[PDB]
């Protein structure tokens, strides 16, 4: 007779809808009936805004488009992608100001309770126009800018509007925000009232920096006594006297004694045997000063020699250490003595990633297996002494807990032998990352990441060991090298057709190098044979000279036949004339050109395609 | 010490005081506890849950699920309420609007223009 779900007290229907996290499902639920629409709108916790909020279509939506509980608002993907949003800079000063105030007021109308904001941010007047409505509640701000820093702005001006007005601010995410290190130093050292309260800081700066110097990191830390999480790229090259050494690390630890997450990395060019200015004794003193540390990354190109006693200190002084990533630390585990040594002493480790440890052996892995009995995730990168015998033993010892494995650029670990060596956890492994080197199901494998050299084929992967993957839902494929093959030779994407639930693909050719057309054809051929492919992220290759990364016509022709695609994101550009071809994908909904690499092209028609895309009667 | 609970059918249940404390409605009650809103069939399932996977415990028909939601809410057992409500959300996930309607026996109360209004609103969020 009646509906039991609709006979529930409305607060319980809301409680049900609060557990539905898949967006498409939330949208379908809102279409079921009036009562579920109301429950969906009332409980949505996050939203990534799609389209142009400057348009009449957005500004004159009804009172019913209202999300009272929404906490996370992502504005960084509004159309046109990467354009200034609510900027005061002329591209009549009172007409701009009035239209900006109206858009901001409407955003606050739709999203009253925002505590977390992501925004594409071309200049600081964007922030000055968005903050006043949410300044009481705004706890977390993420800034995105792949474009150039506007040359005329004073030092620190990008961050000023946040620091002057947002008293609830605790977390600042600049991982994908291109600015200068000087900007960060100037802002964060001259705003003590904002800065004293910060708990989280990501300073990635779109990975387009040589790294923070000692004279920059010292003052930032000094101004941020409350930091719990710091992610930063640093200058570690001892040829520069302002590099980060023992003294700078110790200043960091004593200025930020509450740190639980600390991830420091050295940015590198391809154009490495020299030692860092970091010593074992220095790290011992450093770990002693960080008793609350749980998550530690130090990913260097420069070497820290004989690192075992520092790892022993880490275990003693940081008893809650769980997640550990180390790059160019040598002698992490020698397995040369009766007692367990180095990293094998850290009993609490739940993840361990070791890069460029040149004396890590099979004996080291055996020791790590016994010492680190909680290891759920394990990775080696550029560890050239490790053999399949070592991997096999490790996988066997860690059978109760080991769920994620990464093996990359290890000379004695070719793909066939590596996949065979993982046989003890083949039924349990959930995630695998490997680079492919050429000469009974993967029952729990949900996620697969592959690295290739240019021109290398994918096909041999199936017979090398990955032929049955019944729950594999996502694959990431990255191609490195210089492109600058027989004409019926193809990469072999269609050999992934035997995977029954493969829905999501990342195909990244950005570093793979007319001629580019034939390469796109080589890589994309057979993509239509992936019958359950639902979401594609495609990064076209760079041409050495030109600023754009073009999706060529052969690539368009190939992607067009992917009948199941719901979501298509192209990390580059294509001709306007190629756009209509994508409309013939019957249920395609989300499509965007995202030039999210530095420096992003300054764009001088997408909006009309976007209306064509929204006008089709696609499935709900 | 063991405490006695009465269902709507009349029948009585003897439970440990640690078990009954899981219901904050029971904890507030300061011979034994009458619960006129909970049937014996459903109270037995509540008691079974309150012994401290539950994926197995959720292998029940739709009517029992919704009665268990009502009971978990009348009693104040946050964890059971969460589990039962998550299970309904999993039933909604992956279904078309018609399949949602069919599963829960929901009547479409939308005008054709209201339906298009919802659809147009949905377009402002990425999936």
């Amino acid at each position: 007779s009646s509906s039991a779900i609709l006979d529930l007290p409305e607060p319980l229907l809301l409680h049900i809808l609060s557990f539905l996290t898949d967006v498409r499902s939330r949208h379908r639920a809102a279409l079921a009936c009036g009562r579920m629409r109301a429950a969906e709108r009332a409980t949505r916790s996050e939203l990534s805004l799609r389209g142009d909020p400057r348009s009449p279509g957005f500004l004159f939506l009804s009172h019913a488009f209202r999300f009272p509980a929404l906490e996370h608002l992502d504005l960084s993907l509004v159309s046109p992608w990467g354009h200034p949003l609510l900027s005061s800079v002329p591209p009549h000063p009172e007409a701009i100001s009035e239209q900006n105030a109206f858009i901001a007021a409407r955003l606050a109308g739709c999203f009253p309770a925002v505590t977390s904001l992501a925004v594409y941010c071309r200049d600081p007047t964007t922030l000055a126009n968005l903050t006043p409505h949410w300044q009481a509640s705004l706890r977390r701000v993420k800034l995105v800018r792949w474009h150039q820093r506007p040359p005329t702005l004073p030092d620190g001006a990008d961050l000023e509007p946040l620091l002057e007005t947002c008293a609830a601010l605790r977390e600042l995410d600049l991982s994908e925000f291109y600015c200068w290190t000087e900007d960060v130093v100037r802002a964060l050292t001259t705003h003590p009232s904002a800065t004293a309260a910060l708990t989280h800081l990501d300073l990635g700066l779109a990975a387009a920096t040589d790294g923070f110097k000692s004279s920059e990191l010292g003052p930032i830390a000094a101004s941020c006594p409350n930091l719990r999480k710091l992610v930063a790229p640093c200058l570690f090259n001892p040829r520069f006297s302002d590099c980060v050494g023992d003294d700078a690390l110790l200043s960091l630890a004593t200025s930020c004694p509450r740190l639980t997450v600390l991830r420091l990395s050295e940015p590198f060019e391809a154009a490495q045997r020299e030692e860092a200015a970091i010593t074992v004794a220095g790290l011992v003193a450093f770990f002693a000063a960080l008793p609350a540390l749980e998550d530690f990354t130090m990913d260097l190109q420069h070497n820290v020699l004989e690192a075992a006693p520092a790892m022993e200190a880490l275990a003693r002084r940081c008893p809650r250490i769980k997640f550990l990533t180390l790059g160019s630390f040598q002698g992490l585990c020698k397995a040369s003595w009766l007692h367990l040594d180095g990293v094998a002493v850290c009993g609490g480790l739940e993840s361990l990633y070791m890069k460029n440890c040149q004396d890590l052996t099979d004996a080291s892995l055996a020791a790590i297996g016994r010492g680190c009995r909680r290891l759920a995730k394990f990775g080696i990168h550029g560890c050239d002494l490790v053999t399949s015998a070592g991997i096999r033993r490790l996988a066997f010892t860690l059978r109760p807990t080991l769920k994620e494995v990464t093996v990359l650029h290890c000379r004695l670990l070719h793909t066939a032998e590596c996949l065979t060596a993982l046989s003890p956890i083949r039924d349990r492994i959930e995630s695998l990352e490997i680079n492919c080197v050429w000469n009974g199901s993967w029952e729990m494998l949900r996620s697969l990441s592959l690295w290739f050299s240019a021109g290398q084929l994918l096909s041999p992967l199936i017979s090398a060991g990955l032929d049955s993957c019944p729950v594999l839902e996502e694959i990431s494929i990255k191609v490195e090298g210089d492109c600058r093959p027989a004409p019926r030779t193809i990469f072999g994407l269609s050999d992934l057709a035997g995977f029954p639930v493969l829905a999501k693909m990342k195909l990244d050719l950005s570093e793979a190098v007319m001629d580019l057309s034939l390469w796109e054809r080589f890589y994309l051929h057979g993509i239509e044979s992936l019958q359950t492919l639902y979401e594609l992220d495609y990064w076209p290759p760079q041409d050495k000279d030109v600023h754009h990364r073009s999706l060529t016509l052969p690539a368009v022709g190939l992607i067009q036949r992917c009948v199941g695609l719901r979501k298509l994101f192209i990390h580059g550009t294509t001709h306007e004339h190629f756009m209509t071809f994508f409309l013939s994908i019957p249920n395609l909904r989300d499509m965007q050109l995202r030039e999210d690499y530095y420096p992003a092209p300054e764009n001088d028609s997408w909006l009309r395609f976007e209306v064509q895309l929204n006008s089709r009667q696609i499935d709900d | 010490k063991k405490i006695v609970l009465k269902s709507s059918d009349g029948e009585s249940f003897e439970v440990e005081e640690a078990v009954a404390l899981e219901s904050q409605t029971i904890a507030h009650m300061v011979n034994g506890v009458p619960l006129p809103n909970v049937t014996s069939k459903i109270l037995a399932k509540v008691i079974e849950y309150c012994k401290r996977w539950d994926a197995d415990f959720m292998k029940i028909d739709q009517a029992t699920l919704f009665e268990l939601i009502l009971a978990a809410n009348y009693l104040n057992i946050k964890n059971l309420l969460d589990l039962t409500c998550q299970t309904v959300a999993d039933m909604i996930k992956g279904k078309t609007p018609e399949e949602i309607r069919t599963t829960f026996n929901i009547k479409n109360d939308f005008t054709p223009e209201e339906e298009e209004e919802v659809r147009r609103e949905n377009q402002w969020a990425f999936e």
